[PDB]
């Protein structure tokens, strides 16, 4: 049965385009990142502000919790990433290597390490406690784009505008396999699937596509959005029915049935891109964030 | 420098 989606609330206070958005493990709130050197934590249920947690000297493109749900880290054009204790909202430690903008990052699920992507087209492994890097990895030949571990972090899987998905060992650092297109478009996303098995790989080209990750190969191709200019975070929704979601260039949030890929629905309401989308892990919330012309949060919430 | 303020909000280039 389709969703039902319908706005409950706007999140107001970033004074320039929003970033990226992430539900905390726990379900109590959500992290945002903007251009505007900030991060803010929401309340999950009712988007009421908590607080704003801030350090970085540049513009910040990513943050994501660890599993307990008491640090973040981000990821800024100043190259650096920090790690912050939430309750407290103070930097605990400043990863420096890279050498520009810092893209894309994660914990593992342990949350001892944290993976990076950056302009400079490397990833790296960080160990959380001394807050230095382990490996740097050449990962790719453009930008990296996206970085996630699987469900029990011994696998990285890395996108980039070379048009490659790489799945790494992250005990050796090593490639274990490259997901390949012919037609080779820039990929802007990628995310392991809740049961660990597949890929969610986004290129621009307005196609995102669910890659058996054992086989190697394509599995399902979802279209009708607009996604050729920014790498705009997907993802599985799994508390209800089983959807993928997405931002879009034309201001909409989409919605696809996993099975059929079609379009279940579309949110509408943004005057921007929306860049970032997330799925609250048990109730059938989805946050959406947009660009500089919105620069708000919007809440969604679903009776299916 | 990204003029929006960060690298993921500015549109690739070519």
């Amino acid at each position: 049965v389709k969703p039902n989606y319908a706005l409950k609330f706007t999140l107001a206070g970033h004074t320039k385009a929003v970033s990226s958005v992430k539900f905390s493990p726990n379900g109590e709130w959500l992290a945002s990142s903007s251009a505007d050197k900030l991060i803010k934590i929401w309340g999950a249920y009712d988007g009421k502000f908590e607080k704003t947690i801030s350090g970085h000297k540049l513009g910040i493109s990513d943050v994501a919790w660890s599993s307990d749900s008491n640090l973040l880290v981000s990821a800024s054009d100043d190259k650096t990433l920090k790690i912050w204790d939430v309750s407290s909202g103070k930097c605990l430690k400043t990863l420096k290597g890279h050498s520009n903008y810092v893209f894309c990052c994660n914990f593992n699920p342990q949350s001892n390490l944290i993976v990076s992507g950056s302009f400079d087209e490397s990833v790296r492994i960080w160990d959380v406690k001394t807050g230095k890097c382990l490996k740097t990895l050449p990962a790719h030949s453009d930008p990296v784009s996206a970085v996630h571990f699987n469900r029990d972090g011994s696998l990285i899987v890395s996108s980039s505008y070379d048009g490659l998905c790489r799945i790494w060992d992250t005990a050796s650092g090593q490639c274990l396999k490259t997901l390949i297109d012919d037609d080779n478009p820039p990929v802007s996303f990628v995310k392991f699937s809740p049961n660990g098995k597949y890929i969610l790989a986004a290129t621009l080209d307005n196609t995102l596509k669910l890659w058996d990750y054992s086989k190697g190969k394509c599995l399902k191709t979802y279209t009708g959005h607009k996604n050729e200019k920014y790498c705009i975070f997907a993802n599985f929704s799994v508390t209800g029915g089983k959807w993928i979601v997405s931002g879009s260039e034309d201001n909409l949030v989409y919605i696809w049935n996993l099975q059929t890929k079609e379009i279940v629905q579309k949110l509408q309401g943004h005057t921007d891109v929306v860049i970032s989308t997330a799925c609250h892990p048990t109730e059938n919330i989805i946050a959406s964030a947009a660009l500089e012309n919105d620069k708000t949060i919007k809440l969604w919430k679903s009776d299916c | 420098v990204n003029p929006t303020g960060c690298a993921r909000s500015e549109p690739k280039m070519s």
